[PDB]
């Protein structure tokens, strides 16, 4: 049957050793609530129930892509982020982007591109690696000459330079701070637009490596608790810079695997922390990367059909506990839906749905066959065909100097 | 001053003090995308911030305008920057501002922008006196607040305030021994003080962690810390450890416990230990006990491990 429904799954519940603490308490709560959700599908079924509400999702996205309510006021400085989340979400849902919205997207991002390079949270806002990563990523998803030509490459490199630090780190924006995510933003952007100079990433790898902590994971800045988000940014960044070996891959892998919730089937962002739909990508996104790395290092013991995580278990949580009736996806049952999570849960599902190493391909689709999302690049989190399309286009042009 | 919710709050477009300035409306193009239907107040403030920012107006009025802007969207890094630009330009009373940020952080303890500003104000003042206490209050709200933890660390490093944090870690651990953020802090302190190579220190910790596991046999944090502080050192090098661990097996087992033994055996095989086969089998056994029973979620992991132990320690 389904992993979360099998008889023995009741054993995977939390054993608080009779010692209650704020942690054990909140965890049990989520477990009980999810169990409720679990019982629902064990109880009834005569027709397939594990279905990705594509229809509802598409409405949510199609609308957001144009207009938002004032609830979104809090994200006024994260607008390129919304272009991305949505566009990526549609892409995975294999929904094509109409030429008109494509052009309008282009034009809005143009308005969000600083004259001094990069992109800001909106038109007339200081550039920030975050929206920059975003806007570039979103422009490549459109994948048009129009889309590519929006990016002022020359300026983009100078901006990267302004945030670049001596020790290998980068500021998130001028007068800001650093953490692994910014490094990831830069790495990403530069490689796609082909603007990597001999010294742009001098020392950066070492810095990022210094963020991997005792747990085997990566925090934002050295010393910090290891956490999915930063961890992903870290390794991916390294993958781009071909420096994954700088990290103790053994401790990292063991750690990631340890982030999947036995009961829930989904991923937490930190140890002893609750489960979250977004981590479906963040956390599960690691596995395809570590696989690449280990594989490159000739690791013979690798599987030729599966990622090192319970792919089946993640899809179930997503599908069973992360879908909103009105459309969109989410954190965990008792939360509000939002484009952010809608982008990540989907990304995560596609990850768990497609495996590929060398010539080996092997899908795993829980529920109806129609649940197959378009696959996503474990690094840029955009369509693999998109990545290939863009780098190819920018490699026509010489790296700025 | 005038709160955005005041019955008597007045629009910047109708404020006399602002009459001279021609607000700047945001431009999203002829056919907007991802366009927020701002409230009237929001659009108004921002229509004026845009005007203040455009002419880089270093006035007191603008400084106050930033306050509302921040209320309307504390995530606006652009607003956060310019305000600091103003604090400098207007030689603002930094402690007054410290009082501002204190109040604000307690309000949005999860906002990055907010802590960054506190950080700057702190290096400017070069005074960390309020810090540890304040962070402690925020940590009472959420003892896992990443942001609150990053800040404490910076403060502790910058200002070398290592003296009483290890006691704090003990306090927090009694409050919730499952708080991973605290176990990390413990490692942070020690690796930044005595170092773990001080054998007397490694022994005190391993022992501490062992007592902790004994109490909460299924708390992963403790297990992770133990593995952390000994992994690079070579698990198999501590024979007494293995014997005490196997002693937990009865009334204190768990998949973590079994997992740890696996590593121990793994290390033995690497170190070219005696009875190579006996050990390999002890390992492969557990890998399958985990793969198929005790840690099924990671079945994919455990099969690869076993697959590996074989790949380089068989025939
Ligand atoms: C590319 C990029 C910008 C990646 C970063 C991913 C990410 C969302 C990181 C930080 C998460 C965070 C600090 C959440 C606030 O809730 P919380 O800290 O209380 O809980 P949680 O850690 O489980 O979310
Ligand atoms: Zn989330």
């Amino acid at each position: 049957p389904l992993y979360s429904l099998r008889p023995e799954h009741a054993r995977e519940r939390l054993q608080d050793d009779s010692v209650e603490t704020v942690t054990s308490i909140e965890q049990a709560k989520v477990e009980e609530k999810i169990q409720e959700v679990f019982s629902s599908y064990k109880f009834n079924h005569l027709v397939p129930r594990l279905v990705l509400q594509r229809e509802k999702h598409f409405h949510y996205l199609k609308r957001g892509l144009r207009q938002l309510t004032d609830a979104y006021e809090c994200l006024d400085a994260s607008r390129p982020w919304l272009c991305y989340w949505i566009l990526h979400s549609l892409e995975l849902l294999d929904e094509p982007i109409p030429q008109i919205v494509a052009t309008d997207v282009c034009q809005f991002l143009e308005l969000c591109q600083s004259p001094d390079g990069g992109f800001g949270g909106g038109p007339g806002q200081y550039p920030h690696l975050a929206p920059t990563y975003a806007a570039v990523n979103a422009l490549c998803i459109i994948g048009t000459e129009e889309a590519y030509n929006v990016i002022n490459r020359e300026k983009l490199l100078q901006y990267l330079y302004s945030l670049k630090q001596p020790d290998g780190s980068f500021l998130m924006h001028v007068g800001g701070e650093v953490d692994v995510r910014s490094a990831y933003c830069a790495a990403s952007v530069a490689s796609l637009t082909n603007i990597i100079t001999p010294d742009l990433f001098e020392g950066t790898a070492e810095w990022i490596a210094r963020c991997q902590n005792w747990e085997g994971g990566i925090g934002g800045v050295p010393g910090m608790e290891a956490h999915g988000g930063y961890t992903f940014c870290g390794l991916a960044a390294l993958v781009i810079l071909k420096k994954e070996r700088s990290l103790n891959l053994k401790s990292l892998l063991q750690w990631v695997t340890s982030r999947q919730m036995r009961f829930e089937g989904g991923f937490q962002g930190r140890c002893n922390k609750l489960v979250d739909g977004c981590y479906s990508f963040w956390q599960a996104g690691l596995l395809p990367l570590l696989h690449r790395a280990l594989h490159a290092q000739g690791d013979p013991a690798l599987s030729m059909s599966h990622w090192m995580f319970h792919q089946q278990a993640l899809q179930e949580y997503i599908l069973m506990c992360c879908q909103c009736p009105a459309g969109g996806l989410l954190d965990k049952p008792g939360k509000s839906r939002d484009f952010y999570h809608t982008c990540y849960c989907l990304s995560g599902l596609s990850i768990a749905q497609h495996f590929g190493s060398g010539a080996m391909l092997h899908d795993v689709v829980m529920g109806v066959p129609e649940n197959v999302l378009q696959p996503t690049h474990p690094v840029y989190n955009i369509g693999p065909d998109k990545v290939i399309q863009a780098t190819t286009h920018f490699l026509q042009k010489p790296v700025p100097g | 001053f005038l709160s955005l919710d005041s019955p008597t709050y007045v629009l910047y477009r109708d404020r006399a003090e602002w009459a001279d300035i021609d607000p700047v409306p945001q431009n999203d193009g002829p056919s907007p995308v991802v366009q927020i239907i701002y409230s009237e107040k929001f659009r108004d403030v921002y229509d004026y911030f845009r005007a203040v920012l455009q002419r880089d107006e270093r006035s007191e009025r603008a400084f106050k305008l930033t306050r509302d802007a921040i209320e309307l969207n504390a995530a606006n890094y652009t607003v956060w920057h310019f305000r600091r630009v103003l604090l400098r330009s207007l030689q603002k009373d930094l402690q007054e501002e410290m009082n501002y940020i204190i109040a604000i952080i307690e309000e949005q303890p999860k906002n990055y922008q907010v802590w960054h500003h506190r950080r700057v104000l702190v290096e400017w003042l070069k005074d960390p006196s309020q810090e540890l206490e304040f962070i402690a209050d925020i940590l009472n709200q959420d003892a896992k607040n990443y942001h609150a933890w990053q800040h404490r660390q910076w403060v502790i490093q910058e200002f070398r305030l290592w003296d009483n944090e290890l006691q704090y870690v003990d306090q927090l651990l009694k409050e919730d021994v499952r708080n991973n953020s605290v176990w990390n802090q413990r490692h942070f302190v020690i690796s930044n003080t005595t170092g773990y190579s001080d054998r007397a220190v490694l022994e005190r910790e391993v022992q501490y962690t062992l007592e902790m596991i004994k109490l909460v046999p299924h708390n992963e944090s403790a297990w992770n810390y133990l593995k952390g502080i000994l992994q690079d050192r070579g698990l198999s090098r501590y024979p007494n450890l293995l014997n005490q661990l196997l002693d937990l097996q009865p009334s204190h087992s768990s998949p973590y416990l079994i997992a740890f033994l696996v590593d121990i055996y793994e290390d033995m095989l690497e170190n070219q230990c005696d009875n190579k086969e006996d050990i390999l089998n002890k390992a492969l056994e557990l890998c399958e006990i985990l793969a198929k029973e005790k840690d099924t979620i990671r079945k994919e992991y455990w099969r690869y491990i076993g697959r590996s132990l074989q790949s380089k320690h068989s025939r």
